[PDB]
């Protein structure tokens, strides 16, 4: 009801003014800084988390990229006994890990 | 597995925690050149290593 | 046995590919979750344009 | 129903996070060791039983 | 008896390997628990960058 | 309610200033050192534990 | 037979169970060369056997 | 005048550490002298910071 609307707006217009009465300009500004700083802390925490996630996902790519050569080393150590199936499977796994490394490097 | 899924979870938790711990400093820093000097001592340490060695 | 060898190798390729997919998907999950965490507070904190409170 | 599926996934995504909240890294690792050791005891009991049967 | 000898030796190898695994896993558990204990307080104590409180 | 928000911010802006009033620059700095030292003790305890585990 | 059809069934069940148990590790593995080294010790064990013998 | 104490210690130590490294390498050990160099670099950075202060 319009009656209820207008009576409610009438009751708000007194609390609003008591609140404006107990306002102090200097002292009040302090919160406008404290809360800004706190939520800034939260935001930079999120920034740090993103940084850390990237620096962690770099781990698998580093493993795979050094492995792109460790697998050649394994294939060499295998063929040094004269076996070609082991070196060939090492090549296949190296190709798999190289594709993984390429995807992870793009990421 | 139960005891093996608990282990891996806390392991990844450890990894992320250490990554954050390093990130805080990695995020902060006096200056980019200060960060690099912190990473690597510079010509001074190389010269000292060569001279003492 | 040779036929089953072909089957198991084509089943080995299957699983490797799908494990790679789920792993990369989890990587994207983490990066995007970080994205979300940035945004959530970001929208409570932005430039102080004089013509809005927000 | 898709409605029921999505409402259920919504309710799980809060219990899951409360559980992740009451997680403590050090203290938690203890069980990952205790239960491993207990089932190791069971496995070695079976090994002993095979030895004894022979 | 020879067959069971093969079985018990292949069961001896099993258990040795799995005991080694659980033992090395416990070693990693301890080292990582130390890691956690370092980090927990470490993140309350870091450089005094003038542009943050944290 | 916006009314409740603003009335609460109004009540905080008085306790905050009483706290800033009972601040003493010299005497206050002491805690900034004592607690740093205590948590430094904790951190070095963790460092020692890692050393000992190795 | 009844008692003989129960026996053979559980026997084949045993065989499949052990095959799976070995498959889990056979399916997993640190590296194909690591798998082969696990299968066979390598030149080191042969040399040790020759020397001690 | 009190904070000058630590800087004096570290600056005289920037050379006492070379002395220790020499006394160590005089027996033919390089790890001890190398660690002496590392600690000397640490104490030299401390000395530089303290001298600026």
């Amino acid at each position: 009801m319009g009656l209820f609307d207008r009576i409610k707006r009438v009751v708000s217009s007194n609390l609003n003014d008591l609140v404006n009465k107990a306002e102090d300009p200097e002292k009040m500004l302090e919160q406008a800084i404290l809360e800004m700083q706190e939520d800034l802390v939260q935001l930079r925490q999120g920034v740090a988390q993103a940084i850390a996630a990237q620096k962690r996902s770099e781990k698998q790519y580093n493993d795979a990229q050094n492995e792109i050569n460790k697998w050649q080393r394994n294939a060499q150590l295998a063929l040094q006994k004269g076996d070609e199936n082991l070196a060939r499977q090492a090549l296949e796994r190296k190709k798999t890990y190289t594709d993984t490394s390429a995807a992870l490097k793009a990421s | 597995s139960s005891a093996m899924s608990a282990f891996e979870r806390m392991e990844e938790k450890v990894l992320m925690q250490e990554s954050r711990a390093q990130a805080l400093g990695e995020l902060a820093g006096a200056d980019l050149e200060t960060q690099f000097a912190q990473l690597e001592g510079g010509s001074d340490v190389d010269d000292e290593l060569a001279a003492l060695k | 046995l040779d036929t089953q060898s072909t089957q198991v190798e084509t089943l080995k390729r299957n699983l490797i590919q799908l494990e790679s997919k789920i792993s990369e998907a989890k990587t994207k999950k983490e990066m995007l979750k970080a994205r979300i965490t940035t945004a959530k507070a970001q929208e409570q904190l932005q430039g102080m344009v004089r013509g809005m409170n927000t």
